[PDB]
């Protein structure tokens, strides 16, 4: 069934992120405030309350367990407040401010690889932080990538080094991937641009062991097109619409096993838009 | 106050020797087949049979458990010029299997036994040629290979030797060695061996010529009291010797007790640790204890039949 | 795995990555020796390579431990792991008697 929480907020809650296991359903708003609700058993306990922002917060992301109790958010005041929960009580543990604009999204690495908090800086780049252990974290940022700001940095998942990649776009009007190299610096590999209008979210699939890479983004102009390469050196995404929105796309969220994308936009509704046999995708909510 | 009881334990006839554990539940046998049986005593009490596996050739002569310091560890010594030894593995039933052997001996082996915890997992055999030979594998962790730490011969026809049981590093290792030689000529029938530190030998530290009968078994309480302690000879009239100690330190040996009621060649001895209880099995087919009194003098405790 | 994982079955989860193949990439970090029971050498593994005897006697049974044992960083004594459960299911103070409470002193 459908447990409901009262968000029992100043402002309205514009973020949530459950648990790995979920038993945490944490709620972020514009009240500059960003707390924490135990949801187990059809609960709701207002276990936790933080308060150590400016202005509003837009995003708010988990860690894998293996690396402890761990939050992320982000606030308009161009830092990350992370926190964490010690002794069965929660308090701040890290700051940054290598930002000149308002953060405008933060997700987390996949665990295999160890543990980095990558953001973008909404004038021209964006900032990942690896945390190397003993309270030392270290910022290494972009150098001009997106024309306005990226909106939405999207994890790419874990393949058998390590290669690391990620994707992300912004108001560019595309959405690009960014590739880590040997090096250690950061290179463009490719660039895609189809998004008629501001580009808001981008999503990257989750991997079972199929061959395959699927990209959902979202845009301004509505568009939410399943950006798929059938081939691991192609790097051909060939893009296809499957629906029409009315408004913006605000949000774009795929499945455990990457079966449904989760969109939600202007008309305050949610759309359960799932694929089909003859390739199209259908909505069953 | 002698209480006797029967068991079911399923045998089909005598067997050579036996042995038991000191945790209790654990008891092995060596029947006359050549081959090596278990039988386990349960929660309940009941001794079960764990394994049953042949030996060597030659008959089983002798059977020695082990110290638990260094793991389920079994000695076996045969009449065929070689002693076995075989430790038992559970993939659960067990599977005792042979690590190791010693057949260094050219002839038949007596009987073996284990030494003091206090010098290491080191074993001694002696055989009809009044040698003995100690081997000290310094690997604890790998019973296969043996190395012959000492041999020591004592001129005389050696049936059963007991290593003394000082074991404490505050004085010095000794080792009893009897014998069961038919000599007219009286001699005698049992030397003390006491291996010297500096000169990392055991040299004949007393031979007692008070035993000069045949001697079947020698059999030597464990201390755990603070002056010294005495050993039992198992013959014709047993007799009770008390070593007082002053290269070898000497000792004063002199006759504690004497016993007789067997009237007959004394085969095994029993054991106590508590040191009060000096019992032993004569050929008489009639189990003789006898024990200390309040007056310290040793007395007749009880008596049972072999049936 | 990692969907058992998160549902809450970590042993079903050990059951599924039995059967992978490519090594179990251990892990590099710091590694627990132990003193000798004998010659009192820091040797790591199960057997000593002097006296080649055993390294880890029992605190409580007296007798040489190689498989599950448990141990407090504080006062550097530790047993068999059911022997230590069933003495620390009642008691407070370390049976080695040196008065380190480990119960307080290990639950780090
Ligand atoms: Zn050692
Ligand atoms: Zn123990
Ligand atoms: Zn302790």
């Amino acid at each position: 069934v459908i447990n409901t929480v009262d968000t029992s907020h100043e402002d309205m809650i514009h973020d949530a992120q459950m648990d790995y296991y979920g038993t945490r359903l944490a709620t972020c708003s514009s009240d500059r405030s960003v707390k924490i609700f135990d949801v187990r058993n059809g609960g709701q306990i207002l276990i936790a309350d933080l308060r150590g922002h400016e202005g509003p917060v837009w995003q708010v992301a988990w860690a894998h367990p293996m690396y402890g109790n761990i939050l992320a958010s982000c606030s308009y005041d161009r830092k990350v407040i992370i926190w964490r929960e010690e002794n069965g009580t929660w308090e701040k543990s890290h700051e940054h401010a290598g930002h000149d604009s308002s953060v405008n999204s933060v997700c987390w690495a996949p665990h295999d690889y160890g543990l980095i908090l990558a953001c973008g800086s909404s004038d021209g780049a964006i900032s990942l932080l690896t945390y190397t252990g003993e309270g030392q974290w270290e910022v290494k940022k972009i150098n001009n990538a997106h024309t306005i700001g990226c909106n939405a940095v999207s994890w790419a998942p874990a393949v058998v080094n390590y290669i690391k990649r990620f994707a992300s776009g912004g108001c560019d009007n595309l959405i690009k991937l960014w590739k880590e190299e040997e090096d250690g610096q950061w290179k463009e590999e490719q660039k895609l641009e189809a998004h008629s209008d501001w580009v808001r979210d981008v999503a990257w699939a989750p991997s079972i062991g199929l061959p395959t890479s699927t990209i959902a983004s979202c845009s301004q102009d509505g568009r939410v097109f399943i950006w798929t390469c059938d081939d691991a050196s192609s790097n051909t995404w060939s893009p296809k619409l499957l629906h029409k929105f009315n408004d913006v796309v605000w949000h774009v969220s795929w499945s455990i096993t990457a079966n449904i994308l989760a969109v939600s936009g202007g008309d305050n509704k949610v759309t359960l838009w799932k694929e089909s046999v003859d390739g199209q995708w259908v909505c069953i909510s | 106050m002698f209480v006797a009881r029967s068991i079911a334990a399923d045998h089909k006839d005598l067997i050579h020797d036996v042995s038991f554990d000191f945790h209790g539940r654990r008891m092995a046998t060596c029947s006359s087949d050549q081959s090596v049986k278990v039988w386990d005593k349960s929660e309940s009490g009941d001794w079960h049979c764990t394994a049953s596996w042949k030996t060597h050739s030659g008959s089983v002569w002798r059977v020695t458990w082990a110290h638990p310091e260094f793991g389920q560890v079994l000695a076996s010594c045969s009449f065929d010029r070689t002693a076995a030894v075989w430790e038992e593995i559970v993939g659960g039933q067990s599977h005792w299997v042979k690590r190791t052997t010693l057949v260094d001996s050219r002839t038949s082996v007596t009987d073996v036994k284990f030494a003091p915890k206090h010098m290491g997992l080191m074993l001694a055999t002696c055989s009809a040629d009044g040698i003995v030979r100690i081997y000290e594998a310094p690997d604890v962790m790998n019973l296969s290979q043996w190395s012959l730490q000492h041999e020591i011969s004592c001129k005389l026809s050696c049936s059963c030797i007991s290593w003394n049981p000082s074991s404490s590093r505050a004085h010095s290792p000794m080792i009893a060695v009897g014998s069961d030689d038919s000599s007219p000529n009286a001699m005698a029938k049992v030397q003390i061996f006491e291996y010297n530190e500096n000169t990392r030998k055991y040299a004949k530290a007393e031979t007692l010529m008070t035993v000069t009968d045949p001697v079947h078994d020698i059999a030597f309480a464990p201390n755990l009291g603070r002056s010294f302690h005495i050993l039992a000879i198992a013959t014709k009239d047993v007799r009770i010797f008390t070593l007082k100690p002053v290269g070898p330190t000497k000792f004063e040996i002199h006759i504690v007790a004497q016993f007789d009621n067997h009237n007959s060649q004394v085969w095994r001895v029993s054991w106590n640790i508590t040191g009060t209880v000096l019992a032993s099995s004569g050929d008489d087919g009639c189990v003789r204890l006898w024990k200390a009194n309040y007056m310290d003098n040793w007395k007749c405790t009880g008596i049972l039949k072999g049936n | 795995g990692e969907i058992l994982y998160r549902w809450g079955l970590r042993e079903k989860r050990a059951e599924v990555l039995k059967f992978v193949s490519c090594p179990p990439d251990p892990h590099k970090g710091i590694e627990f020796g132990v003193y000798c029971s004998h010659c009192r050498s820091e040797v790591r593994g199960t057997q000593c390579a002097i006296c080649k005897g055993f390294t880890f006697q029992c605190a409580i049974c007296h007798v040489a431990v190689r498989g599950s044992s448990n141990f407090c960083l504080t006062c550097g004594h530790g047993g068999h792991t059911s022997h230590m459960m069933e003495w620390f299911r009642t008691q407070e103070v370390c049976p080695t008697g040196c008065g380190c409470h480990c119960l307080l002193e290990s639950t780090f």
